[PDB]
This record gives C-alpha cells, structure tokens and sequence, in this order.
C-alpha cells in the first residue's frame, strides 16, 4: 500500500550528533524517560566558537548543571539520519534477488559533531571524577 | 549572564511517538560531498537485498520498463545458547542495506558498525528551538559500488591462475573496449534507448 | 642496564670490570661477572655430553 | 672519467611496456653481470 | 618518485606512452581517467642511501629523560643544553656520527666536527 | 627535621615494613586467593547454560508443549576443610591431622541449580521457546595452606601452638594423601603481542610475523596468525595464513574482502608518512597481485576450503567467509560481528611492523627478553584443570539426561559419580605431577607438582619461589640458558642449579612480586572519556603526529597529546585510584603508548624521585618524617607498606617499563653537585642494591669479593646442609 521509494522531503534538517558521557547517557538513553519534558538549555556565542550546556535542575544535583559542548568537527559531510519501520501487510541478469521492503525515510543531515564534557569549575562537577576514579 | 546568547530548553521527543519506529545513522564514504536530494535521481528506493551479483541486477527504471512492456530426524538434539539480541542482529544483517536511485546512476551498499552506536545520541533542533533527543540504536555505513564497472569473479579466478607471469596491464582497457559487464547506469541507458 | 644513559660506549657503561677483588666490585660489575660465569658454566655443561658422544 | 657523475645510459634496441621488462633487465644487470675475479670468493685480506 | 592516484578512485596511476604525441601519460587502469606526466622520472630505486636518520624527530624529544644531554651549543641559539643520539639506521655498516637537537632552537644538526 | 633527605642506611626500615606486610610466599598465596575469590564463580556463570526444550522434536503432534528442561547454576559455595571418615560424623580437620593420617586437606563444594513455555504450531513461529533440589554437592577440591579459607590464616601464636605446628611455617604447600606438595611456576611467552623473525636464507621466506591468542581459556584458542614475506628479486609478495584457509593468501585480497575496495585506502592503512615512499615501492608488487579482484565478497569468494564438508554452497558461501572472519579470526580485539575496521587497522599495523624489519629501519626482535614473558602460577594452572574437568562434567551431565527419555530427572545421583570424577582428577593432577586427565601422559609436562624439600629452613624457603620452563631434553647453547640484561633485579643472578638444567630453573629476587591481573574495562572507559579518537573515524592525513594507544596488546584509539594523558594516568595511579599492578609505557621514539593489566607479570618496588624541588636541584619524594613514623609503627608491636603506597612514595615497576626509566643506584650517588671506586635526570632510585639477590645467595657473606661461579657453587650447595627445618 505504501510507496516503496524512500521519502526525500525531510532531508533538509540540520542534525547535531552528540557523544555523551556514560553517566548522562545512561539516564537519557532510558526508554522510561523521554516523555517530551525539557531537560537542559544551550548557550551560543554571538561570535560563536564556544558552546556550553546549561542542564536543568531535574538532575537532582547529582551531576553538573553546566557542561561545555565542543564541536569535534565544525563542518560535517555525508552524514545523515534515516528512519526505518515496518511496511503495511555478459548481459545475463539474475531474475530472483529476494528483495525485503521496509518503510524508510531520511529525516536529517548531520552538520555538527560535538561532545558533552563536564565543566570542572561546576560545583556539582568533579564528583563524577571520583565516581569514575572508583570505577 | 548578559544576553549574548540564545537560551532555550531542549525538549525530548514524545515517548508514545517513538515506539514501532526505528532511527538509524547514515554514512557515506566519499571524498566529494554528496547530497541525496539533488544528486540522486528520484524516485529512490531503499531495500534490504542480497548483494550477490550486483551488476546483473536490473535497475528500478529497467524493472519498470520491463513491467510496462509485459503489459528423518535424529529425535535427540542439543542447541548451544546464543544471545537473543545477537540472534536478532544476525537475522537483520543477513541481508545488507542497498539503496538505488531510479536512474541507477549511483548505488550504495550499507554495513553495520557497532563501535559507537550505543554511546552516540541524536540531537537535532526542533522548529520551536528545542533539540530532539533520540537514542541511536544502530549506525550504518554506506559505500559506493559498481561505479567503475567491476570485473566478474570467474574470469578473475582464471587470471589469478599462473598461466601468465603478469596479467595484461591493459586487460581492463580491452574489456572496456569489448564493453563487457556495462555499468548499471549504462545498462539502464541502453534499455531506455531500446 | 637501566642505570645508564642511552647510547654510551664508555668501558664502565658497556661492562668493563674496573675494581679488583680486594676492594670488591660494584653492583653493575657484579652482574657482568655473573654473566661471564653463567656463560662458562652452560658451555661446559653442554660440551661434556657432546664430546662424550664424539669420544664414544 | 672526466665527468664526476659515474653514469651509464642504455636503451633497448628494437625495430613499449618498459616497466616489467626493463626492471627485469635491471635486476639481471645488478645480480648477474660479474666484473672480475672468480665467484664464490669474497673480501680478501693482505697479510705480512 | 611519489605516486599519484585517480581523482575518481584512489588507485595507482600506471604510466603509459602517447604513441603519436610522444609524451608520457598516467592512466587509471581501473577507470578510464588518464593524466599527464609531470616529470620524465618514472621509477626510482636508490640501492644504497644515507637517509632515514631524521626518523621520529618528535617535538617532545626533550621530554624523555633517558636520552643523554651534552654541553655543545646549537649554532642558532647557542644554548649549551641539547639532546644527542646516534644514527637511527640500525645496520652493521653504519657510522659513529651523532645528531644534536637543541630544545631551545628546536633544530637538528649533525655532530660533524669538520 | 622531618623533611630532611634519607641516608642510604635508612632504607632498611622500608624493607622491614615491606616484608612485615607482604610475606615471602605472597606470590603463591595470592594466586590461590585470587583463584578462589573469583575465576570460579566466573568459570561457572560463564557456561551455566544447558537446556533440553523438547517442544515436539517434529512439527505436530499438535503441537506439542515446549518441554523445556532448563538447568542452570547460580551462586557457588565453598566450605572449610570438613572431612568425614567411613561410617562416621564429619570432623573439622586440621593440617597436622591430615598430615599424619594421610588425608587430603581439602574441602567440599555445592552449587545451586535452576517448565513455563512458549508454543508454536507451524505458522507462526520464531516464538516457540528443572531444579528438584538446591545447592547440590559437586565435589571437593584441595586448599592452599593459610589461604583465605584455611584454618591457620587466623591463628594466634598461642592458638597456633595449641594446634601444634611451627609458627615459622610460612608457606602455601599442599597436603595430598599426607605429603607436603608444592607447585612450581611455569614461564611462557606472553600472547597477543606482535613479534617478527628473520627465518633462514634457504627457505623462500625471509621475514615472518606471528601472533598468538587466547580467551582465558575456552577451547584453548591458540589460533596462530602468521604473515610471511616471500622472495629474496621481483618475488616480493606478501601472503597470510588464516584458519581455516589452507592456502597462502595475498593480503590485498584480505583487505578487499574485509571491506576496503579502493587501493589508496589500503595504502593508507599500511604507510603512515605519505611523504616516505620506499614502503610503497615494495608494496607495488603486492598491489599488482590483487589487481584482478575489485569487490569484497568476490574476494571472500576465494575457497580456502580446508573443509569441512561443503554445506549450502555454490562455490564458497560469502556467509561462510564472513562468519570465519568474525567468529574465529583474531580471537582478540573482537570476535562478534561488526568490527571489520578494527581488524583492518590492526592487520595493517602488523604488516607495517613486518615491513620495517625487511627495510632495516628497526632491528630484529629479541625472543629472550624477559618482559615479553609471563609466569603462570597456581591460579591459572588450577583454572585450566578445573575448566577441563568441568567440561567433562557438563558432557557427562548431557549424557544420562538424554538417556532418561522416560522418567525421570535425576538431579541427584549422577552428580555423586561426577563429584568422584572431579575430586579424583584434582587429586591425581596434584599428586602424580602429570598435568591433565588420564590422557596417556599426553602434553603432560611432569615438573608441575614437585615434592617439597624439608631439609633446611633456608632450603624450604628456597623451594617456594621457584620457576621452570620447557625447552628440550638435551638443550641448545645460544638461548635462554645464559643470563640476560632484562633479568636485572627480578631473578637472582646466582641461585641456579648446574648441569643439564643450568639457566632453566631460576629464582625470584627478594621483593619481586607477580601480577594477578585486573579488569581493563574501567581503564578503557576512563581513557575514552578523557578524549580518545576511536579508530572507526581515524584518518592519517589529519593525524600526522598523533600517538597510537594499546591495552593488553589491543589497539583501541589514537590520541593527540600523549604527555598530559601520561601524567594524568601516572597521578591517578599514584593516588591509588588504579590497581598499582597496572603498568604503562610511553615509547616517545616510536610515538606509542602501552597499557598492560594482564596477570603473570613480574615487578619490583622503587623509590619515586620528583625532579622538581623547592629546596633546589632534585630529590626523592620521601623524607625523614615518614621513616620516623615507620619506625614508630613497627616498635608499637599505623603505617604499612600499603600506607606508603597510597600517598605516592614508592611505585611498582614491571619488567617492561625499565626501557623508559633512568635509575639512581645510590640515594646520594649523584643527587648533590683507598676504599674503592665510586647525569642529572633521575626519576627513580634503587631502595637498596643488596636486594638483587635471592634467598640462598643472601647467606653468602661479601659475595662481591669472590668469583661468581664460586658463589653459584655455594648457592647450590647450601641447600644440602643440615640444622633445623621446623620446631614441631
Ligand atoms: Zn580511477
Ligand atoms: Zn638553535
């Protein structure tokens, strides 16, 4: 029923791939979370070249409320986010190839590769330093 | 702090929206920048297909043109354990991801690398200014194929046999003069001409 | 030896025994003397069986 | 000998695909052409 | 003696001769791309050489303790501090020549007293 | 003052503390304690899966029920030595009791053992998926004396005499059938490490590189990988041998089949300085060899048959080849499904190392260097035997469960014969000296369980810290018999037997300690967190100077600044946040960083010297106050050697690191600006030179003042002297 050809419409959306520290990734990658609630705020210079993250107080002050975001690659090429789901239910050529069709659509273009690092000056920070030291 | 910045709390994607929907990361290996919307000839189809004899496979335009023209057990067994997620991953990767445009000009074959799929998290700015938080389950890497009209396996096996000390330095040139195994784009162009 | 600067060919650096038994050696020289003694021991302990075979 | 660059210039005479054949020629020249003396003899020392 | 690769694909360009124009051409034996030859040089051998002695000259040479220090001066900065080490070419027919690199001028120069 | 420096005399207090803490037999004791605390629950939970879900053994049968027979082992348990005689109650044993009664000072074991189904008639499918007791007895195994679970490990001198054994009996032997029994270390070449050899001229191979591997220690995973360089000439070609491929294969084909088609990328994986060329010239013929194939699966399509019986096939399954390359190829860095790129980079690294030796840029490898060896000990040996016997156990468990097609599940009585098997096997291995099951002495090097000598206390101590390697029956005369420079301060340079074994058996120096290994996962996670370039996105062009990073011989990533990472790791170790057994080396010349945390390394203590000094030139960190506190602690009859370790005053050094450290023999040799003969960049000073000896040589007065072979004669002979050996 659905068109087998992928959608090319949703491509034009910039995407920021973020490498995330283990403690924070454990929380955010949880499926129990992700209800749509806001989690943190971002700060961008008018001059640019410096990005820091302002985490909301929902963290229960067990982790830093401020982080610095460093663009590992300011310019990014040939990296995109495509989404997948189930579909509704010498000149010799090979007739049978066993195609398997899925519903697919490309939804964004990656433009900024950046990593979240805890700001050592943060008062709640440097605690995860001892936590990582123990482990 | 003095308002030298744009502040806005990023908001998560709704939970109920996420389920039954899978989001993956796409990668191309190419020195030159490639834009899928412009370079590729729509319609573009993404299928999970067997990659054996990719050259012999007909183009989507070629397929459409062809369609239009037509119009005792041992009873005792023990199975070693394997992780269910690993089994599912193996089943999914049994067939590679293969993407083609209608023209057949550019073809790309994906592969799965598990190096950093778990740690990486997706963030793209929403229309309102929020940043959409997506756990990235898998990351796929696509490579170009058949652009240079590759030679087939059997003749390669014959060549590697030490019949000659060195293969002809112009063997590819002679084959191209014979035009054997034309490119999928070339085959599609020939079919369109016919 | 890990007590020396690299790339030295001075006799002490590369194992010349300077002192005499009367005063007594120094750690490094002691080690080198041990090396020589071990060499002699093993070479004789092998030549004995070999040359016995030849003699027979 | 007047020239201070000891250089030899040779070309194959034929009335094309030079890489393999000429590399083989070079290998033959380097490891096949004796100059003087008798093979299976190496550095010889003069003793008084 | 450097090697070029096809712009269309990272593949070695094999030299080949223009029959009529009598100039060397580099053709990608994979894809029909062809390229002009910069120099009449094709292959270079260098059976015996005295190169490769500047291998691994990291900016952090002075950081390591184990390399000995001397009092000779670099003829750029004249600072008596310097780090010296012998030839990196590990062959039996090497030379006793040494190499002096000075932390201050960050420059390498030979031990040749001549 | 308390901040004053330390006179060479004062070092003795530190030594006193170190012995008071560690104890001489620490090596043997700790090996066993490690093998008991862990590696046993691990070896069980690793392979605790066994299920017989007889759904219907054929379609229908309607359906039938998914007759799961699930058996799994949970936590294990160990007991104090607790042995009952015939027809009697169980006694709480004691070492002298077993020793006089010819018992085996062992203790029993028992482990917990664990249907609800999923059903499927044909269509749909893919969702078609007991105990009878608890903590069932499984056998009994011997125990180490004064181990964690030995009665003596807590005795007081009064109580110790109550039990009637000499308090000087420090040492972990074994009591088998009433006979003191001791195992001896076995040195072996360390695995998972690159080596290159220059084979003899007549053979068509001139340079070879070999890799060994293991999994600790499933299936034994030997899996030797070797790459050979052919020809002397245009025969320059590189081929590799891979199981189960029985032909030599051109490496270019391997790269392509791995998933790297464009030749330039493969060149990038071998050559690093694009400016240099020579390696490209010698690669040229290799590139020419693989000029014919241009697709990954086509390269995979190469047969490399070696068997087994060809299953579903046309000529060769691409699936077969990829399953080989993932599951079996290179059992280290990864073996699951999806890390072709890691394999490619590591293989390119090894190719580059091979190519250097042929290009004379770097010299021949040294097999006899000590650091690249290891010392297998009680822990690993018992691990091997327990693994083998438990595999036999599981195979027998599968038997007699398939036999009971009818009723019922035993769960009780077969395990009794199983316990007999496990106990008998352990007893046989520890008593006979043969090492393995009753396999007709196959692969059974005998010298593993020698009988403990008991003549002189000196001899007895000089029999615990003992080593042995297999080389041959007669012996060669240019290989490790002669001493080596690397042996400094780790193995006594005089305490060796003579004759047909000289230079084979060797004896640990005084403070030398053995490495018990540690999980590397926290270390690698920390390293990645602090900034690592995962190799998945590495590129030589943008990293013309970056430094490679290795852990236990696995490449993980590349980093830009090595210096800050080096100092940070050093500081974190010194602060005590990492097990000090871990050793790292920065080969600044080679632009390389190594991390080692395996088990079986050999290391010695050392003073740390701070280059900086407010007082002036240079100084070792420890001062007089610390040693005064040490003396006070000792005479109290609370500083320990550990308490010295935590605050960064002494640091362990493995045999590998010394190639990156400068040592000062005396604490005053050059620190400031007839009897005998006596740079400025020291980092560590020897605690005391007289500690390079072993047990027996220590007795020799003034060993400096006599000829070395005479010292060796005395070291061997002194063990043949009478006196006292105990008090009981
Ligand atoms: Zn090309
Ligand atoms: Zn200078």
């Amino acid at each position: 029923e659905e068109s087998l050809d992928l959608d090319l419409e949703r491509s034009n959306r910039q995407v920021w791939l973020v490498r995330l520290p283990m403690f924070l990734a454990e929380k955010w990658r949880d499926r129990n979370n992700l209800h749509g609630q806001e989690l943190g705020k971002i700060r961008i210079n008018k001059d640019g070249s410096k990005i820091t993250l302002l985490l909301n107080e929902n963290d229960n002050d067990s982790i830093p409320h401020e982080y610095d975001l460093e663009l590992t690659k300011k310019v990014v090429e040939n990296e995109y986010v495509f989404t997948e789901q189930n579909l509704k239910k010498r000149d010799r050529y090979i007739p049978y190839v066993k195609t398997i069709p899925k519903k697919t659509a490309i939804v964004g273009t990656v433009c900024h590769e950046c990593q979240v690092m805890p700001s050592m000056n943060d008062p709640n920070y440097h605690k995860i330093v001892e936590q990582r030291r123990n482990i | 702090d003095p308002n030298e910045y744009n502040e806005f709390p990023l908001r998560a994607i709704p939970k109920e929206d996420l389920e039954n929907m899978r989001t993956h990361l796409l990668k191309f290996q190419s020195k030159k920048k490639i834009n899928p919307v412009t370079d590729f000839h729509l319609p573009v189809r993404l299928h999970r297909k067997d990659t054996r004899n990719l050259q012999f496979q007909l183009t989507r335009a070629e397929i459409v043109q062809r369609q239009k023209e037509i119009s005792l057990r041992r009873k005792t067994r023990q199975l070693k354990v394997l992780d269910e997620n690993a089994k599912k991953l193996r089943f999914e990767e049994f067939y590679p991801w293969v993407m083609e445009d209608f023209d057949g000009y550019n073809t790309w074959v994906g592969s799965y690398e598990a190096g950093n799929s778990d740690s990486y998290v997706l963030l793209s700015v929403e229309d309102d200014g929020s940043f959409t938080m997506i756990p990235a389950d898998k990351v796929y890497k696509f490579t170009a194929r058949n652009k240079y009209a590759t030679l087939t396996i059997d003749e390669a096996e014959k060549r590697m046999d030490k019949k000659s000390g060195e293969v002809p330095r112009w063997l590819m040139k002679h084959l191209d003069n014979i035009g054997t195994t034309t490119t999928r784009y070339d085959r599609t162009r020939r079919k369109l001409k016919a | 030896l890990p007590h020396f600067s690299k790339d030295d060919y001075s006799p002490e650096s590369k194992g010349f025994v300077e002192n005499s038994y009367l005063r007594g050696l120094t750690p490094q020289e002691f080690f080198f003397h041990a090396m020589g003694g071990r060499e002699g021991l093993i070479d004789t302990a092998v030549k004995t069986a070999e040359t016995g075979y030849i003699q027979r | 000998d007047n020239d201070e660059k000891l250089i030899i210039r040779c070309r194959v005479v034929r009335p094309a695909e030079e890489d393999h054949m000429l590399k083989k020629i070079e290998n033959t020249m380097l490891e096949n052409i004796t100059l003087r003396g008798v093979e299976n003899i190496e550095r010889v020392v003069m003793m008084k | 003696t450097t090697f070029r690769f096809c712009r269309d694909c990272n593949n070695m360009l094999y030299p080949r001769e223009d029959k009529e124009n009598n100039r060397l051409l580099f053709e990608c034996r994979t894809c029909s791309y062809v390229e002009e030859a910069g120099s009449p040089l094709v292959y270079r051998h260098e059976l015996i050489t005295n190169i490769g002695e500047t291998a691994g000259v990291v900016q952090d040479i002075g950081s390591d303790p184990t390399l000995p220090r001397s009092d000779r001066e670099c003829p750029k900065c004249h600072s008596r501090e310097n780090v010296f080490f012998q030839s990196q070419q590990r062959r039996k027919d090497t030379s006793m020549v040494l190499f002096f690199v000075c932390l201050s001028c960050s420059h390498i120069f030979t031990s040749d007293q001549k | 003052d308390e901040s004053a420096p330390i006179t060479a005399e004062d070092s003795w207090a530190v030594i006193s503390a170190f012995f008071r803490e560690k104890g001489l037999v620490s090596q043997q004791l700790d090996s066993f304690n490690q093998f008991v605390d862990y590696t046993l629950q691990d070896i069980i939970c690793e392979d605790s899966t066994l299920i017989l879900e007889q759904l219907a053994q054929h379609t229908t049968e309607s359906d039938n029920i998914s007759r799961k027979y699930e058996i799994s082992f949970g936590k294990i348990y160990v007991t104090k030595p607790m042995v009952n005689e015939s027809d009697g109650v169980t006694h709480a044993l004691y070492p002298q009791e077993a020793r006089l009664r010819n018992l085996t000072y062992s203790s029993g074991l028992f482990v917990d053992v664990k249907t609800y189904e999923a059903i499927d008639v044909p269509g749909r499918e893919l969702k078609y998926e007991d105990s009878e007791s608890g903590k069932v007895f499984i056998g009994r195994l011997p125990i180490m004396l004064r181990s964690k679970n030995c009665y003596l490990s807590e005795a007081t001198e009064s109580d110790l005499y109550k039990l009637k054994e000499c308090p000087f009996d420090m040492g972990g032997y074994f009591i088998i059938n009433g006979s003191e029994k001791v195992l001896i270390a076995q040195e072996r070449s360390a695995g998972n490490i690159v080596q290159v050899f220059k084979k003899a001229a007549p053979s068509p191979i001139s340079h070879v590189a070999e890799i060994r591997s293991a999994l600790e220690k499933g299936s034994r995973f030997i899996s030797t990988l070797q790459v050979k360089l052919y020809g002397r000439s245009s025969a320059r070609t590189i081929k590799a041998t891979l199981p189960y491929i029985k032909q030599d294969i051109p490496i270019v084909i391997i790269f392509r089949a791995l998933g790297i088609i464009p030749d330039g990328e493969i060149l990038e994986h071998i050559c690093y300085d694009v400016n240099d060329w020579q390696m490209l010239e010698m690669l040229k013929p290799c590139v020419e060899d693989g000029f014919v194939i241009q697709d990954r699966e086509t390269a995979l399509d190469f047969i490399g048959r070696r068997g087994t019986a060809l299953g579903i096939k046309k000529e060769k399954r691409i699936q077969y080849a990829k399953d080989i390359l993932q599951k079996e190829f290179l059992p280290h860095i990864t073996q699951l499904e999806g890390f072709e790129s890691r394999k490619a980079f590591f293989l390119g690294y090894m190719i580059n190392r091979l190519l250097l030796c042929a290009l004379d840029r770097k010299d021949q490898d040294d097999r006899d260097h000590f650091g690249k060896k290891r010392l297998d000990l009680a822990g690993p040996l018992l691990a091997q035997l327990f693994k083998t016997l438990f595999k036999k156990l599981t195979k027998d468990i599968f038997r007699y469960m398939q036999r009971t097609v009818e009723e019922a599940h035993d769960f009780n009585m077969k395990l009794a014969i199983n316990a007999k098997t496990i106990t008998s096997g352990l007893k046989y291995a520890l008593a006979t000296g043969n090492w393995g099951e009753q396999k007709k002495a196959m692969s059974s090097r005998a010298g593993v369980s020698q009988v403990l000598n008991r003549y002189t206390y000196s001899s007895t101590l000089s029999h615990l810290r003992r080593t042995n390697t297999p080389i041959g029956r007669d012996g060669k005369l240019a290989k490790p018999r002669q001493l080596h420079n690397t042996h400094w301060g780790l193995v006594c340079p005089a305490e060796t037997p003579e004759g047909q074994a000289c230079g084979l058996v060797k004896n640990l120096s005084l403070m030398s300690c053995i490495s018990v290994g540690t999980d590397p996962m926290p270390i690698i996670t920390f390293l990645s967190e602090w900034g690592m370039e995962p190799l998945e996105d590495y590129v030589p062009h943008q990293s013309p100077d970056a430094t490679r990073v290795f852990v236990n011989g696995v490449w993980h990533g590349v980093h830009r600044n090595p210096a800050r990472l080096m100092e940070t790791l050093r500081t974190l170790r010194r602060k005590g946040d990492i097990n000090p057994e871990v050793s790292m080396i920065r080969d600044i010349r080679e632009k390389e960083l190594k991390i080692f945390t395996d088990a079986g390394r050999v290391y010695r203590p050392l003073f740390i010297v701070e280059d900086d000094e407010s007082l002036g030139h240079k100084e070792l960190k420890v001062r007089k106050g610390h040693i005064a506190k040490l003396m006070a602690t000792e005479y109290q009859d609370e500083y320990t050697w550990s308490s010295l370790l935590n605050e960064g005053l002494v640091e362990y050094i493995d045999a590998e690191e010394e190639e990156s450290i400068l040592i000062a023999m005396q604490p005053e040799d050059l620190e400031p600006a007839a009897k005998r003969i006596r740079a400025t960049t020291f980092t560590h000073c020897e605690i005391h030179p007289s500690m390079i000896l072993g047990v027996a040589a220590s007795i020799i007065p003034f060993p400096d003042h006599n000829q070395s072979p005479r010292n060796t004669y005395q070291s061997a002979m002194g063990k043949q002297a009478m006196g006292v050996f105990l008090t009981n």
